[PDB]
């Protein structure tokens, strides 16, 4: 449930462009989880979503 | 197209499983993710404020309880803490069929499989069950009552 | 159905029956070992706990945790035998309030364990969060000279795990007081918290 | 039926006009320009009540099915506003109770009871709006929805009786059939307009957070 509800929060924060919140909640997604995230369930199609965090000054 | 859950006291699912009829041969494609915990999370809400009162003599079994706009849910409350939820229904029809007594002979019948696994003294509370045998038993125990 | 994995599985169009790799009866068997054997088991357990633990209160908690381990376990099939293989008629009523569930220790917990009944279940005078059960001649600690009352916190731990599943978190203590010609009777003056007392205090 | 249509349009426009133009804010009561209203400090929708009573009577005698629940909306708004807030114990709803006897949902004598009864009556009349197949409020005449007015109807219902279950528990309680009677969004609700969806989900979420049902 936390995986799905953080994926929805990250997609809102993309579409409404609050960049410290996509920074905050995607850093909290990567830290507190991802034993249940292999190269499927969009982790290979993720980290492209946070190179805009690191080309920003965000994280 | 049937979906079992055993959801604990601090919201953890100690056992959760789906299966499908081969007459459907799949289950709820594109609906299998909204009919998961959020509906069941609100089902925990309604059995949270439905258990502690006497009145909405069979205090454990409760039958069909609620209905989102595609299907409807059923429930069961044990005094072990646990709240059994089966989610059934073919996705095309609005499935009305609550058998209400023969699937009452599932909840008191899956209860002992939870009992003997709880009596494993290495098994704690608030941790899920990777029994390779008790999950193969329940689908065949659901082969009794589809 | 792992925590890491999803709830994913396969279709119902085969047969896994029986595949009991191990499933049996669970009925009330009777084998009735001697009090010397279980007394020696308890004896060397209390020897380990005076070995490994510092002072009074942490040893009291490190005794009552065993009761919290198996109190849940004895609760659910003691209720599944008393208020109900398993060609089941019904399962009867759950805990309505406090006064049926501390009747349920009084009715069929002691007679499940020690073949008798604790002699009173006194609702307290001055308050209502506190309740008190006295056993008259405690069975599993009758040999220990009970001037320290730290040795009967097996059973305070075992009833706290009979009420923590029941939704009443509860400070459970024991004292010992010789009110009768019955000597060395121990009072389990239990408490509760305010909140399920206030959940009782919504309507009573 | 032309007389029914003429009386329907005139009675609905006159009911809403004399409703909004009597006691709009009457705590200072600027009594100049007294053409369209009494507009004094004792002017609280009394002629609006008489006009709405005659309007609901002529609407029941018109016999509509779509616009006719707006007469019950007008009488329910009259017995809410001019018989709750600036009421001063007048509560002149005799022909409103006569229309409750005639059309639907009579036999109530309390605050938050007859309002719920007439809300059920207006909901049943809007359910009896089977197929109007026309345009009445002409903001949209080909791409419109009876869904888009019925969601406003029952959210008027939800905001005007969901608060009566107080969050001090024992003070003013009723049974928790608010969720039971709240599960009524069987309609599709797939984006007629996004701010209608936002206010409908804000209120639907806020009442669950009010009643302590978080999940």
């Amino acid at each position: 449930l936390q995986k799905k509800i953080l994926q929805l929060c990250i997609k809102v924060s993309r579409k409404i462009n609050d960049f410290e919140y996509v920074a905050k909640f995607s850093s909290i997604l990567i830290t507190k989880y991802t034993h249940l995230l292999n190269q499927s369930e969009q982790d290979a199609l993720f980290k492209e979503y946070i190179q805009p965090s690191i080309t920003n000054e965000s994280i | 197209p049937q979906y079992f859950a055993i959801i604990g006291k601090k919201d953890n699912p100690v056992y959760e499983i789906e299966f499908t009829n081969a007459e459907n041969p799949q289950g709820f494609p594109q609906d299998l993710k909204e009919l998961n915990p959020f509906i069941l999370h609100a089902s925990l809400d309604i059995v949270e404020d439905l258990q502690w009162q006497i009145n909405p003599t069979d205090n454990c079994y409760l039958g069909k309880v609620d209905h989102f706009y595609g299907l409807a849910i059923t429930a069961y409350i044990s005094y072990s803490g646990m709240k059994f939820v089966m989610i059934h229904g073919n996705s095309a029809n609005s499935s009305v069929v609550i058998d209400d007594n023969n699937m009452r002979s599932f909840y008191q019948e899956v209860h002992e499989l939870y009992v003997k696994t709880l009596m494993n003294p290495f098994y704690k509370i608030t941790d899920p069950i990777r029994s390779p045998a008790f999950d193969s038993r329940v689908r065949t125990l659901a082969r009794k009552h589809l | 159905t792992v925590g890491p994995k999803q709830a994913i599985t396969s279709e119902a169009s085969t047969t896994y029956i029986p595949s009991r790799i191990y499933s049996e009866s669970l009925l009330f068997k009777r084998q009735e070992a001697s009090l010397s054997a279980m007394a020696f088991l308890f004896q060397e357990m209390i020897s380990q706990l005076h070995r490994t633990c510092k002072t009074a209160g942490d040893f009291e908690t490190k005794l009552s945790d065993y009761g919290h381990n198996i109190g849940i376990r004895l609760l659910e099939l003691l209720n599944f035998r008393a208020s109900s293989s398993n060609y089941i008629t019904k399962m009867r009523r759950r805990d309505l309030k406090i006064l049926d569930i501390l009747q349920f220790i009084h009715g069929t917990l002691w007679s499940y364990l020690f073949n008798h009944v604790s002699d009173d279940l006194v609702k307290s005078s001055e308050r209502d969060n506190e309740y008190m059960i006295v056993d008259n001649f405690p069975t599993l600690t009758q040999f220990i000279p009970g001037e320290n009352v730290s040795c009967e916190y097996f059973v305070c731990g075992i009833i706290k795990g009979f009420l923590f599943n029941a939704g009443f978190p509860c400070g459970v203590t024991a004292h010992r007081m010789p009110q009768g010609g019955h000597s060395q009777r121990t009072v389990y003056l239990i408490q509760f918290d305010r909140q399920v007392l206030d959940r009782e205090g919504l309507r009573f | 039926r032309s007389q029914q249509k003429s009386l329907g349009r005139q009675m609905k426009i006159l009911g809403n006009f004399q409703l909004l133009a009597g006691r709009y804010v009457d705590a200072l009561n600027s009594f100049v320009d007294a053409i369209t209203t009494l507009y004094k400090v004792r002017d609280y929708l009394w002629l609006g009540s008489a006009l709405d009573g005659i309007s609901i009577c002529f609407l029941l005698l018109s016999y509509r099915n779509s616009i006719s629940i707006a007469a019950m909306q007008s009488p329910r708004n009259s017995i809410m506003s001019l018989s709750a807030p600036a009421l001063n114990i007048d509560v002149e709803n005799i022909n409103l109770p006569l229309l409750i006897k005639c059309i639907s949902d009579k036999v109530l004598y309390y605050y938050d009871l007859s309002l719920m009864h007439n809300s059920e009556y207006a909901p049943q009349v809007v359910y009896c709006e089977f197929l109007l197949k026309t345009l009445t409020f002409m903001t949209s005449c080909y791409k419109s929805s009876e869904f888009s007015k019925d969601v406003l109807d029952n959210i008027v219902k939800n905001q005007h009786r969901a608060l009566s279950d107080i969050p001090n528990s024992p003070m003013f309680p009723r049974f928790e059939v608010y969720f039971y009677s709240n599960k009524l969004f069987e309609l599709q609700l797939k984006e007629m307009q996004v701010e209608a969806q936002i206010k409908i989900y804000s209120t639907m979420a806020e009442v669950y957070r009010l009643l302590g049902y978080k999940r």
